[PDB]
RNA sequence: AUGCGCGCUAGGUCUCUGGGUCUCCUGGGGGCCGAAGCUAACGCGUUAAGCGCGCCGCCUGGGGAGUACGGCCGCAAGGC
RNA sequence: GGCUAAUCCCCCAUGUGGACCCGCCCCUUGGGGUGUGUCCAAAGGGCUUUGCCCGCUUCCGGAUGGGCCCGCGUCCCAUCAGCUAGUUGGUGGGGUAAUGGCCCACCAAGGCGACGACGGGUAGCCGGUCUGAGAGGAUGGCCGGCCACAGGGGCACUGAGACACGGGCCCCACUCCUACGGGAGGCAGCAGUUAGGAAUCUUCCGCAAUGGGCGCAAGCCUGACGGAGCGACGCCGCUUGGAGGAAGAAGCCCUUCGGGGUGUAAACUCCUGAACCCGGGACGAAACCCCCGACGAGGGGACUGACGGUACCGGGGUAAUAGCGCCGGCCAACUCCGUGCCAGCAGCCGCGGUAAUACGGAGGGCGCGAGCGUUACCCGGAUUCACUGGGCGUAAAGGGCGUGUAGGCGGCCUGGGGCGUCCCAUGUGAAAGACCACGGCUCAACCGUGGGGGAGCGUGGGAUACGCUCAGGCUAGACG
């Protein structure tokens, strides 16, 4: 259980938007909209300068959440990238990116990531034809990630998808919205996303 | 050294003697009470220290102390030894675990229920 | 291969049996340097031709003895008393040491 | 007798340097010689010359430094920063081809010794043997 | 005698076997003189069984013996055909 | 409270004992200041505590304890 | 005590050949050939019955599996320093598949040890595993290889093989039966019981698969095995919802009484559809066998599931578990109240003697999450046994001083050798694992296929600077 509970919280304490909502992370309501300090009793207390524990585990959780994953599959993915030839901070970043989910998502079959996640896991998404309910699954360039043919009417796809007619996506990714699929082309660099991430003090307080 | 030297003598590797025989290397020992007392504290604090004299299932007579607030330890009550020591203490080697055999555990505690071996209430 | 090494007769004392010390050579698995050390081959010399000081190739054999698996293979130096009187003086020194 | 006739030669080199001497007098040896050699030609001395003193033969070696810099302690930086041993009497040291140590990330130099002469260990290398591991310089 | 047989090398409900030359009184599972081929008898992928005739006509020709199956194996591999 | 041997690295000054064309120079010892350098500092510095090589001895928190036990010395005291 | 068959035992023959003494030849430890002499063979059964099969006997090879021997590696204590009588060799012999004091007789007086003998302590070894930047430390459950044991101790018999776990004999301890003479056992096989313990599972299913024994076969046996069950023990996958939703309800907490907080969190709206119900429903299984062909090659045919109606596919379908540690510093997270050296905390530093972020609760927060903590233990940090990679004037640490034994170390030039060193080739370094790649279960875990690497040791070849050795010079050390 990859954390489920109130979020624009954590929008809150990392201090910057991560867009865990989709559309109204979007809107004047994000609570980084007029409370852009952090939860609970203390704040709005001037803040201590952090220790480079705190810089670093901080960081790490900024990137943690955006992808909403749990720590031990972020960990073992980051490991898998240290192991990895390249730049294990970029690399890093392109196995996250390779999340099925994350792929629905960055595809604009579904508004937030964990929205997507809800959307494999009830196998709207096919991958090259057959449907993949893991969540997990590492799409790999050349892959074709579809809706479910059988969930091609369905509601909340249908806004989802006449949202996405005229939007442009991802450079590493090909849409196709008369056919709700989408290919993955690539892997993408660091410069392809814009995560409000330094990767290096991810890869440093794993180095602790 | 001269590497002859080494080539002679060698160097010593160091072992270290274990703070704890529960014997067994076992993770706990059971035991049952011989004496349940109060104690006072080394020299820098005041206070009086719930302990236990144990006989180990292990052949040792042991002191084991008995954290938390209330307890129901007496003479012949059978105890689970837990390891790691009492520092303000004299001779106290082992912790009794709480909530095992005739150990209750800590009766209203709220806060860190594992140790202390108290389940988690119920709310209204 | 038969294993084949070279010693230097030290004993005299047996009936056809000779024993043949034997050096060798090799670097120090942690420490690194070169070290030597060395053992007494018992060989078999049938022929009692073989005598004190000579230093012999030898050779790995079939069981003679307990004790005897090697047969002396040739002659190479012959006479270097030198290596007996460095070894003797070890087994003389082997009297201090004690109580 | 010097127990170790090549250090005592790095060593001479050492303090000679670490006093900005102009040259320096080391008793001769053909291998001293080719070490030297060896120094020379990758421009870590000036170079030698094989000289006589009381009727022995030496080799004297020309060092060389820096410019003068500035600020206080103008003496100039060494060309030798760091020389030494690696292989002494009583712990021999013997790298095959694989073991061959580069040195301050390619900036400085080992010396072996091989039974293809004394080389850098580039030189070793690309000549594909090993050796006795003589000395680092850098 | 020494037999040219199956040893499992699969996982649970997931069985490959390696084609293996081994003495009889071996484990089935445990060390063998050569591995002739191998058989997926799920048909999983497109090559399910390899076998190397070459050798399995020496082990033959020296009289190891292939149990049933491991000669039906073979013999799919045409180890036994004559033209 | 500084193992032995060897090689190398400014000088100044006082001395003991040789040799030399005897302001002084050149050996071998004893002292003091001091270059470089070392050092936690204090200090050491051609009589190294500097730069290097060879070899020996030794160290691994305090107390318990130079104790106990064992062995070996010793007439004993006591020593190792 | 009596009868009787055989592929059971024996006798005579045949002697392809083989064994043994002796001689010669080749080869070189007992290898191969040859000559005379002596000795040694067999077993029948089935049929689709004049031939084919399953067998038998002797011999030579092959393959596979072993025995024995050797180099090297293989924990701690020298507060264990000497050990040795079959002990060390010799000759003859006994024994064995075979060498061997393995055993015996006779002879000799040896063998081993500070390069750690002897003694004591501990311990299965390894592929590997854990950790570490490495070097190194630690380890050897599961899987694979080897060894050893089968209540304890001895012993042999049968046999190709055992000194045999479900074979035999004896002694011992224990249980059981007994008519007191005497008998019967041996789960460290699968399950299960009991004891011990902090603690470790079902008296399951199946012979369908793979494998094993016997059988010409059909088959039979197989707690090997293939499966299922229980345990969050491990690992991996996944759920407890998704989008909207206030300038932001109640409650609670804090408050300078203005307000701040839990917080889009809830409520509520819409959507999806774990669970669950219905229908379909596997792969793993093609052989052996039968038929043609020739019992071959080849071709054709049939049977066969424990897992299991399981996985999987299709339809329907409900908003559907969250917990545990922590918030003085190391260390990410602070406030109120209670307590007043008490009660309690505590890994170290240290908190508590009325203003406690350190006790106890609460609000809030940080961290992980079907887990979270604790205890034990290993490596880590610890460059704190320092090979990498420490030191000894005053911090722990130069022996009180010498002499020299072993041992370590060795100036300048030349030549031979080529042992150390280095290089090329080759052999070995099983599989599994580690690594890379592709691949198979929807992913992963798990698994398959391929590839790479590699210390060490064996063999052949090569180099000669350095180290050694031999030879020959020199004088800068040393001595005279
Ligand atoms: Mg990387
Ligand atoms: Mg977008
Ligand atoms: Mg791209
Ligand atoms: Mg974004
Ligand atoms: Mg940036
Ligand atoms: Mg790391
Ligand atoms: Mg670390
Ligand atoms: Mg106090
Ligand atoms: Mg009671
Ligand atoms: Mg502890
Ligand atoms: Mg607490
Ligand atoms: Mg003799
Ligand atoms: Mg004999
Ligand atoms: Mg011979
Ligand atoms: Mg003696
Ligand atoms: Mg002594
Ligand atoms: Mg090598
Ligand atoms: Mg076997
Ligand atoms: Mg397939
Ligand atoms: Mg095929
Ligand atoms: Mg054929
Ligand atoms: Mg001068
Ligand atoms: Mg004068
Ligand atoms: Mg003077
Ligand atoms: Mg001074
Ligand atoms: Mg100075
Ligand atoms: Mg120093
Ligand atoms: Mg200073
Ligand atoms: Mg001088
Ligand atoms: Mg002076
Ligand atoms: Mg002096
Ligand atoms: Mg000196
Ligand atoms: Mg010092
Ligand atoms: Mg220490
Ligand atoms: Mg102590
Ligand atoms: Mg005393
Ligand atoms: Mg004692
Ligand atoms: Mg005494
Ligand atoms: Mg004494
Ligand atoms: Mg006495
Ligand atoms: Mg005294
Ligand atoms: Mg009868
Ligand atoms: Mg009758
Ligand atoms: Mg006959
Ligand atoms: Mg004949
Ligand atoms: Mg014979
Ligand atoms: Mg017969
Ligand atoms: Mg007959
Ligand atoms: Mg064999
Ligand atoms: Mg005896
Ligand atoms: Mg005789
Ligand atoms: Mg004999
Ligand atoms: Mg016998
Ligand atoms: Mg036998
Ligand atoms: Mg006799
Ligand atoms: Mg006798
Ligand atoms: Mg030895
Ligand atoms: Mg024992
Ligand atoms: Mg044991
Ligand atoms: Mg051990
Ligand atoms: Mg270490
Ligand atoms: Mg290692
Ligand atoms: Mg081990
Ligand atoms: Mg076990
Ligand atoms: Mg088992
Ligand atoms: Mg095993
Ligand atoms: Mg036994
Ligand atoms: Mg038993
Ligand atoms: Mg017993
Ligand atoms: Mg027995
Ligand atoms: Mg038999
Ligand atoms: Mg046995
Ligand atoms: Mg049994
Ligand atoms: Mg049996
Ligand atoms: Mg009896
Ligand atoms: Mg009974
Ligand atoms: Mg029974
Ligand atoms: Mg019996
Ligand atoms: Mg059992
Ligand atoms: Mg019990
Ligand atoms: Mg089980
Ligand atoms: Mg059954
Ligand atoms: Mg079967
Ligand atoms: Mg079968
Ligand atoms: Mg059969
Ligand atoms: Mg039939
Ligand atoms: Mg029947
Ligand atoms: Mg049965
Ligand atoms: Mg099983
Ligand atoms: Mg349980
Ligand atoms: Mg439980
Ligand atoms: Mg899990
Ligand atoms: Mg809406
Ligand atoms: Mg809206
Ligand atoms: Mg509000
Ligand atoms: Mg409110
Ligand atoms: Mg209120
Ligand atoms: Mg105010
Ligand atoms: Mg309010
Ligand atoms: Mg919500
Ligand atoms: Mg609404
Ligand atoms: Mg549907
Ligand atoms: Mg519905
Ligand atoms: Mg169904
Ligand atoms: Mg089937
Ligand atoms: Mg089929
Ligand atoms: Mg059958
Ligand atoms: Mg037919
Ligand atoms: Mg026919
Ligand atoms: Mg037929
Ligand atoms: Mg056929
Ligand atoms: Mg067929
Ligand atoms: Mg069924
Ligand atoms: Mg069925
Ligand atoms: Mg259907
Ligand atoms: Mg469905
Ligand atoms: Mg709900
Ligand atoms: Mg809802
Ligand atoms: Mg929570
Ligand atoms: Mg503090
Ligand atoms: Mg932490
Ligand atoms: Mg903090
Ligand atoms: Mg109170
Ligand atoms: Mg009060
Ligand atoms: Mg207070
Ligand atoms: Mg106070
Ligand atoms: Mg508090
Ligand atoms: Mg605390
Ligand atoms: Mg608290
Ligand atoms: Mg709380
Ligand atoms: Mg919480
Ligand atoms: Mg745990
Ligand atoms: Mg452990
Ligand atoms: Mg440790
Ligand atoms: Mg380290
Ligand atoms: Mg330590
Ligand atoms: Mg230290
Ligand atoms: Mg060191
Ligand atoms: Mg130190
Ligand atoms: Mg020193
Ligand atoms: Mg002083
Ligand atoms: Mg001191
Ligand atoms: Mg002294
Ligand atoms: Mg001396
Ligand atoms: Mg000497
Ligand atoms: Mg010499
Ligand atoms: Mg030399
Ligand atoms: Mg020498
Ligand atoms: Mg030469
Ligand atoms: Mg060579
Ligand atoms: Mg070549
Ligand atoms: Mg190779
Ligand atoms: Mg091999
Ligand atoms: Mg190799
Ligand atoms: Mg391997
Ligand atoms: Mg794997
Ligand atoms: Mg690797
Ligand atoms: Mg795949
Ligand atoms: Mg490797
Ligand atoms: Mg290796
Ligand atoms: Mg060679
Ligand atoms: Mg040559
Ligand atoms: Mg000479
Ligand atoms: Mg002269
Ligand atoms: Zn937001």
């Amino acid at each position: 259980g990859r954390y489920i509970g109130p979020v624009c919280r954590l929008c809150r304490r990392e201090g910057v938007k991560l867009y865990l909502k989709g559309e109204r992370c979007y809107s004047p309501k994000c609570a980084m909209e007029r409370r852009p300090y952090p939860p609970g009793q203390h704040g709005q207390k001037r803040a201590r300068r952090p220790s480079d524990y705190a810089v670093r585990l901080r960081e790490k959780q900024k990137l943690r959440r955006i992808y909403g994953i749990s720590e031990r599959q972020f960990r073992n993915l980051f490991e898998e990238a240290s192991k990895k030839k390249g730049v294990t901070g970029s690399v890093f970043l392109g196995l996250l990116e390779s999340r099925l989910d994350n792929v629905v998502y960055r595809l604009g079959f579904a508004v937030s990531r964990r929205q997507a996640r809800q959307l494999v896991r009830h196998g709207h998404i096919t991958v090259n034809g057959r449907r993949v309910d893991l969540p997990s699954y590492r799409v790999r360039p050349g892959d074709e990630i579809a809706v479910a043919e059988k969930s091609r009417n369905l509601e909340l796809i249908r806004q989802n998808l006449e949202a996405m007619k005229g939007r442009k996506v991802g450079p590493w990714l090909s849409l196709d919205v008369e056919g709700m699929k989408g290919k993955f082309l690539r892997l993408p660099d660091r410069e392809d996303l814009a995560l409000p991430v330094n990767e290096q003090l991810v890869i440093e307080f794993y180095s602790r | 050294p001269t590497i002859n030297q080494l080539v002679r003598k060698g160097r010593e590797k160091v072992r270290k003697k274990s703070k704890v025989p529960a014997l067994k290397g076992a993770p706990f020992r059971r035991g049952v009470c011989t004496v349940v007392r109060t104690v006072t504290p080394k020299k820098p604090n005041s206070a009086l220290r719930k302990v236990a004299k144990v006989r180990l299932t292990s052949g040792y007579e042991v002191t084991a102390y008995i954290p938390g607030e209330g307890h129901n330890l007496q003479e012949h009550s059978v105890v689970l030894i837990r390891g790691g020591r009492v520092k303000d203490l004299w001779g106290v080697r082992y912790h009794i675990v709480r909530g095992v055999y005739d150990a209750a555990g800590v009766k209203d505690r709220k806060k860190s229920r594992s140790k202390y071996g108290t389940k988690k209430p119920k709310e209204a | 291969p038969k294993k084949v090494l070279t010693g230097v007769v030290v004993s005299d004392k047996m009936q056809k049996t000779v024993t043949v010390l034997v050096e060798r050579q090799f670097p120090h698995p942690l420490y690194g340097k070169v070290i030597k050390r060395s053992k007494k081959y018992l060989a078999h010399d049938p022929e009692e031709k073989y005598k004190l000081g000579d230093v012999v190739e030898i050779i790995e054999s079939r069981p003679i003895s307990k004790r005897k698996r090697f047969r002396v293979l040739r002659l190479v130096e012959s006479g270097r008393m030198d290596l007996v009187e460095k070894y003797l003086i070890r087994r003389q020194n082997y009297e201090s040491l004690s109580k | 007798m010097l127990t170790d006739p090549i250090a005592d030669m790095l060593t001479r080199i050492r303090n000679a340097t670490r006093v900005y001497k102009e040259s320096t007098d080391v008793p001769a040896s053909r291998f001293k010689e080719e070490i030297l050699r060896i120094l020379a030609r990758e421009g870590f001395i000036k170079g030698y010359e094989r000289v006589d003193v009381d009727g022995k033969p030496y080799l004297r070696v020309y060092l060389k430094y820096g410019p003068r810099r500035q600020g206080p302690d103008p003496r100039p930086e060494q060309v030798i920063h760091h020389i030494r041993r690696i292989s002494k009497p009583g712990r021999r040291v013997y790298v095959g081809v694989k073991e061959i140590p580069r040195v301050r990330r390619g900036l400085g130099i080992a010396i072996l010794s091989t039974s293809k002469g004394v080389l850098t260990d580039r030189e070793a290398r690309k000549l594909g043997v090993g050796g006795e591991l003589i000395c680092e310089v850098w | 005698m020494v037999k040219i047989r199956l040893a499992r090398f699969g996982s649970k409900h997931n069985p490959h076997y390696r084609i293996v030359v081994t003495d009889a009184r071996r484990k089935r599972d445990g060390k063998y003189i050569e591995k002739i081929g191998y058989y997926d008898p799920r048909k999983t992928t497109p090559d399910w069984l390899k076998v190397d005739v070459e050798r399995a006509r020496y082990w033959l020709s020296v009289g190891a013996q292939p149990t049933d199956t491991a000669r039906r194996l073979l013999r799919q591999a045409g180890v036994f055909r004559q033209e």
